[PDB]
């Protein structure tokens, strides 16, 4: 995985340059946003139980036929790996939102999931309404600052499954 | 970074991060500012930093130099400086980073195995690394020149 | 002979698992043939499906 | 698996790349380290085939040895087969790949069950290497005064 | 089923089945004519058994449908009972396969998770399905009623 | 705590403390007299935070105390207040530790487990913990009571 | 493993108390060397390969014995052995050091160390020359303050050897 | 494990010595009984099956209790067992004969075997007397003079179980 | 040995030694004549092989035995023709034993671990085994030179 | 084959072949040509052979032909006497190889369940491969009978 | 791996049938140049370090923006693992030498090397140029025969990269 300071560092190393002018601002423009990513994420992790059960709630209102017979949500078994892939994408959303960079988003979810939900049966289309419902949860969850930088983190997942 | 290892710990642990590494991250960026200037410091004056360690590393080990030396000739020095800048990079890379990653991942893995194959002794190395770490460290304030040492130091062991 | 390339999806059916565990689910893996038959067993008996089967060398 | 670090001049190049380029996995890394040369000369050579056994679950299962059906299965395969199939049985086995899976490097663990499992693996997981790591040129009490 | 555990376990050692696998299958089938009958005197039983139980549960745990109840509401009393039908329902098919891994593969791997997700006391759950279990048991036979009663209990423990 | 955590994270790779782990440590030691006093002025008001705590955990959730509670009666509330005061301890052990390992291995490692042994519901934990918060923030300073907040936020997510 | 930290928890803890003020002052205590024992556990990280020198240097100048023929210094197999154990101890002893405790050493080191190195046939020792010897060179490097406190893991070594 | 060129290797290399005319006259001992070594090595493997038959049915003539009800060897699992440690005694001989000593027999199979017979219920003196039988029978197909050379090697066996 | 090698591979297998093993260990023990003759020759010559190569390495690096060198000193200058006599030594336990193994385990295995504790140049030791090389091969016949140069390569290569 | 054997080992290790591996190599291709003359002179007698070692085999153990036995008939003795063809090629093969590896992998991995598929009895077998085995012998020089004894008798040992 | 004995094995049994006189010829044939593969296997041997370093200096001196930054061996980890292959190359080479065949070569490096190195980045075309100067080093070293037998599988190498 990558961070911020890690692309940067890496931008200039296969140039074999210095730092200058430039990466000084951007790394500046990391460390300025630093200490409102880490209460987004304490905020996250503290209410991340609260997140899953009001984002499961409303995609399984908007989109009952999920957990009825026949939906892909139906079984205990398949509605508690519904909720647990809803975990997953909040928690690593939360680290890729501290690491300033979506990498882990693509190495450590991205790699392989659409073919997996596929194989699996799993509907991509309602997996991202889960995710957009997460974001709209946990939106008016951080506050209007952090809503933004955690929405962009979800929007590159929902665009990785679709 | 610092990031990177406290994100890369907690998702061994498949949780989110603790009090102690929000805590930790938080104490990084923090002192962004400082390791800032500290890196822009060392490589606003790089070029004096190069030519000087060389000079210590050289009179030093002058059999380096010397007729059978690995750095004997014009072209020969000329790659011992642009090795000694090269790691002088990485230290600031490594400073504002946080942490000596870059400088592992750049320099470090397969360095001996490099040098092996180039015929480049070691300890040269190593005295060249603590050669750029006192001039380095002459620039800066003792506050800074602290921090500095240690990677410098690490450096130095790694290759060591 | 020698070696095979093999993709297969191997689901969870007696818990739902806290880690990630993406890459035990679906995995691509180089299986030499005196194993095969026993992986190929394993992966059956485990309720896991095999995608793709590949002959790399021999 | 070597229960120690291991020197660079020792390390198994081969299947490090293989590791590294994704073509095999962390279970197949294992493999490969325990069917090394270096694996036999330290771990079987040494040993009767009973104590074989008991390294064998310690290094690959984090573990002793549960039950006396374990030591009967692999003395078995260890006296008609080798250590290849008995590596190959501990690695196939259903309690790796739930402990390890695919991609988990093996540790040390102290099962609560069966009966007398956890005080056998803190023996198992707490005993250093006992045995001179060379057959040439042994060592000796004895000293010379000056 | 009996057949589908009984295979699973052949094949697990490479085998045919034992005497003991194959009597096994033998008394189960043997017995199916007397399954059916009490799955169905559990099917058209619907309304009886389903309203019994939830009276119960409710008189005994008030909470439920007080308000700040999770049951509380006419949505989610009808939730409640549907819930109380799905296990009656897996009830029957435990019973035709003659174990319980229908109950179990439908509903009892990650019920605790769902259920939590759905802030519902797992309690509430293990009175419900007594009371399904009274309410069963009452309207069968003695010999009947003990088999169905041990369905019930499985699943009680299963979420207690 | 952040020493330990450090240390073991270095034993684990068969190295010594890197320059990062170090400057986390240098941090921690510096910080050390500021979170002293926070542990020392929750510990001077625990009467106090333990009395209020309960009383809002009791009036948000009245089925708590009354009759078919857990709590109800008045051994079992004190039980109730003197598992809160456990809770605070653990905080202010957390507090001088820097992190939340005291409060994760002797309050949160099978918790579910004891408190489902004990008919506890994890959701009554979770607000009862949440108004300890309320209470033991109050008395602190902005900055003391979000660090503070931090540790009972992990409290309240571990017992959820 | 315990630090001092973790030590006055678990003293307060077994007794189910909140902290006093003898547990206050022993923790301002641990804080107040925090510097000191980082400066020192830096000053060994960066020396660690000098120290074994000299360590190994005065071990087998004191006793040429060990690496006679048929010593148990007495191969480059064993010979490298002997100083990747004096790396241990120096390692382990930092570790201590940094903790403010022997928790770590009892636990990771000496536990069965006695009996394994019976059955290597190493030298018990001369293996506690080699700790002490490694102590004196370290202490000169470290300072008398950070000295003072690094002998008293060097000696545990010693003594738990003993 | 050792062999006989490894002993002496072993002899001159803990005192630090040259190879000496004992030493010579030593391997020149090996070297010539190494022909015969590899003919008698090359005659058991072609007959272990054989050599395994005959061997326990002197042993089950002698001692007919031990594969009758009550033995220990009474059962298809514990006689197929018997056999198995039979088959370990003829392979580490031959392993023995061929390298010209016994550390692996000591190294492979007396370490901690009569612990393992102790625990298992293993009547030991049936064992020696299951190996003399092998010795009777090897000798007879290998030829008298490497009829010695595995009579040193089996009489090992049997001193050290017995 | 040749022996020991095959006898340990025939046990990882839980077999006998297979024809081609046999006659492998054939072939080695017909050979042992050969084999104790330039054993014995590089016996009787230890001390002109020892002579002459310290002197070719002494003449080729007149620092080493200069002020400041590692091999400076009467005293140390004996550990340095010590040295070449151990590796002699060990490989004329190599033309014994058929292989490079009592080598490797006594005298390669770790090598450069102790060399670097010591401070001693791995390219000195490198080119003094070239010249005990040219020296022992030199008193050889050139069938005896051939096999001599064979163990002298893997120890020059292994040290290098 | 010898070679194939020696790389295998040195491949496994990742390292070049020994001196004791080559040296192996070297008696190999040494023995070429007796191999070669052993290998011809038995494919040029292979069906004297076959039939003598055939009709010693029946006299030895007439079970075979017998009304009842396994090579009852023509039919079956003449596949009986192809089976000794194969084997006496496969041993042709191992004598060129200097190994029993084509013997293993053409006629030894898994003849064991082949020839219980055929009801074929094993010490028949051995029988049949002894008799083959001093038929072979019987027209060969003493050395070479010995270099072809090893052979048949590694097949012998692997059938039993 | 199958050597040019094992590969007329297995032709001929294939076939179903003995051995032959041109069978007997090809394996007369590899006989003869047995000699004379051992000992450019134990000088390749004896000198890959040497040839390694030559190559590699070669071939960084002739395409100097390799090592240089933005270079596929610009880090001491890539030119680390630059260095690894050539040594693989190499002894890869030396073994099908050895064994008269190029399958070695085949089912052991080339398999998957092309799709390796292009979804890396590796330049296939400089690959082949250290193989070639490798070729010429070794070829130097060993002597003209050796150097005609070697150039087979170096140009096998370099082929079965493109
Ligand atoms: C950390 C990266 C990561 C991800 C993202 C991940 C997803 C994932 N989901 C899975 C199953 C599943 N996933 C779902 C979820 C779907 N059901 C509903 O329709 C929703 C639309 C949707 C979720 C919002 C369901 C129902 C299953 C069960 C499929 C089955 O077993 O039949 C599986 C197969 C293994 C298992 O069953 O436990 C994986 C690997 N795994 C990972 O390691
Ligand atoms: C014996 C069988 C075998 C082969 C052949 C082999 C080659 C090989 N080289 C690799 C990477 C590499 N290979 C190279 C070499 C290239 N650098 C360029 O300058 C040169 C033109 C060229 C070499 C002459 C480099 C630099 C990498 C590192 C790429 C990276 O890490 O991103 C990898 C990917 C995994 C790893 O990094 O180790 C493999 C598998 N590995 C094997 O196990
Ligand atoms: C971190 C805790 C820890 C310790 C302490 C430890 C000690 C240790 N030292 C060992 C070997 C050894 N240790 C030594 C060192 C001795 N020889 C000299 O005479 C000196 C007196 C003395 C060192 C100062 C030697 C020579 C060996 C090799 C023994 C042999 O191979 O026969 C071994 C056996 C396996 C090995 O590493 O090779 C252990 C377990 N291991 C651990 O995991
Ligand atoms: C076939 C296996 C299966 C089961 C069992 C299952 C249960 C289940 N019950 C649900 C809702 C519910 N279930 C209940 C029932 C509880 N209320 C009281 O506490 C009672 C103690 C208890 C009933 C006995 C309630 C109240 C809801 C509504 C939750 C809400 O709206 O927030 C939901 C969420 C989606 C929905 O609204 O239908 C599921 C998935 N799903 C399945 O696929
Ligand atoms: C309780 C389990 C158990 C079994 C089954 C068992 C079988 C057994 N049969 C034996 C002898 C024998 N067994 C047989 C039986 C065979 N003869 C014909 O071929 C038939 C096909 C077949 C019988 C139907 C014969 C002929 C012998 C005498 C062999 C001899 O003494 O040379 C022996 C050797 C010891 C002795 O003779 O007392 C055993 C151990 N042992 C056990 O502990
Ligand atoms: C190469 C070194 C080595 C040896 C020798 C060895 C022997 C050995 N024999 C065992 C059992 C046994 N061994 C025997 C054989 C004995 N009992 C009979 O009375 C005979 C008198 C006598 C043989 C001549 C029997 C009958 C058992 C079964 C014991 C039981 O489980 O009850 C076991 C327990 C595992 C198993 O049952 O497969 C071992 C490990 N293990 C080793 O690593
Ligand atoms: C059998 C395996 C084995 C070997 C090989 C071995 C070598 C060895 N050489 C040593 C010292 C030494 N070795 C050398 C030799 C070097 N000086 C020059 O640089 C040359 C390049 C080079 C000689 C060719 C010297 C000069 C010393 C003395 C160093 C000192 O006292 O400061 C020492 C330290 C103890 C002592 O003084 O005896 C060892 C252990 N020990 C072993 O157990
Ligand atoms: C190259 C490796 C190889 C082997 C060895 C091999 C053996 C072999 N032997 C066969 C038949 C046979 N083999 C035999 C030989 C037996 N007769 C006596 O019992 C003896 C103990 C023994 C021979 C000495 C007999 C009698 C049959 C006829 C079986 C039948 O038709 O019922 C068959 C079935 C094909 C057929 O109908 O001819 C095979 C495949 N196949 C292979 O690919
Ligand atoms: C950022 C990571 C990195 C490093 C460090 C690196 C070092 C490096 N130094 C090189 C040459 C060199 N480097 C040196 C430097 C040595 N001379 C003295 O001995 C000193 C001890 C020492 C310098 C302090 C010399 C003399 C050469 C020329 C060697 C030759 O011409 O063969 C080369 C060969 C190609 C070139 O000339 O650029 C590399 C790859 N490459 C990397 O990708």
């Amino acid at each position: 995985m990558q961070d911020a300071i890690t692309s940067v560092i890496n931008t200039y190393d296969v140039q074999g340059k210095y730092f200058d002018t430039s990466a000084f601002d951007k790394l500046k423009a990391y460390y300025a946003t630093g200490e409102l990513r880490v209460r987004a994420a304490g905020t996250i992790s503290a209410n991340a139980a609260t997140i899953i059960k009001e984002a499961s709630a409303k995609l399984f209102s908007n989109q009952p036929d999920l957990v009825r017979p026949g939906g892909n949500a139906y079984t205990t078994r398949r509605y508690a790996a519904c909720v647990r892939d809803m975990d997953y994408f909040l928690r690593y959303a939360t680290y890729a939102m501290l690491a300033g960079d979506t990498s882990i988003l693509d190495e450590r979810v991205l790699n392989g999931l659409k073919e997996t939900y596929n194989s699996l049966g799993v509907p991509i289309s309602s997996t991202v309404q889960g995710i957009q419902a997460m974001k709209e949860v946990t939106g008016s969850l951080v506050g209007s600052g952090a809503a933004k930088e955690m929405g962009v983190y979800f929007d590159y997942l929902s665009s990785g499954l679709s | 970074s610092v990031v990177t290892k406290a994100i890369v710990s907690a998702d061994a642990e498949a949780r989110y991060l603790s009090p102690g590494e929000l805590d930790r991250i938080r104490g990084f960026v923090s002192s962004g500012e400082r390791r800032l200037r500290v890196a822009q410091t060392l490589t606003e004056s790089r070029e004096r930093i190069i030519k000087q360690a060389g000079d210590q590393l050289f009179q030093k080990r002058p059999d380096l130099v010397s007729p059978g030396g690995n750095a004997y000739g014009a072209e020969r020095t000329a790659s011992c400086l642009r090795d000694l800048d090269y790691y002088l990079r990485l230290v600031t890379f490594g400073i504002v980073a946080g942490d000596v990653t870059p400088i592992e991942e750049i320099g470090v893995i397969g360095v001996k195995e490099m040098y092996r194959n180039l015929e480049v002794p070691l300890p040269g190395m190593v005295e060249a690394v603590k050669a750029m770490k006192s001039v380095a460290t002459g620039l800066l304030s003792g506050d800074d020149s602290a921090e500095v040492g240690y990677y410098f130091d690490y450096l130095a062991g790694a290759l060591a | 002979t020698r070696l095979f390339k093999v993709t297969a999806l191997i689901p969870s059916y007696k818990k739902v698992r806290g880690g990630r565990e993406l890459q035990n689910t679906y995995f691509t893996k180089l299986v030499e043939y005196d194993r095969w038959f026993a992986e190929q067993q394993r992966i059956q008996k485990q309720g896991g499906k095999i995608l793709s089967v590949k002959m790399v060398a021999g | 698996v070597f229960e120690r670090d291991v020197p660079d001049y020792q390390r198994l190049s081969y299947p490090e790349s293989r590791l590294k380029n994704g073509e095999i996995s962390m279970r197949e890394f294992i493999r490969q380290l325990a069917e090394s040369d270096l694996y036999r000369k330290q771990f079987y050579e040494p040993y009767p085939n009973t104590k074989v056994i008991e390294l064998l679950t310690k290094h690959f299962l984090g573990r002793a040895p549960q039950d006396q059906a374990e030591i009967q299965r692999y003395n078995r395969i260890l006296a008609g087969k080798g250590l290849k199939v008995a590596i190959e049985e501990v690695l196939n086995s259903d309690e790796y790949t739930q402990l390890f899976g695919e991609d988990v490097v093996p540790f040390k663990r102290y099962p609560t069950l069966p009966t007398g499992t956890y005080l056998a693996s803190v023996a198992t997981n707490d005993e250093m290497i006992q045995q001179s790591g060379s057959s040439y040129s042994p060592s000796y009490a004895g000293y010379s005064y000056p």
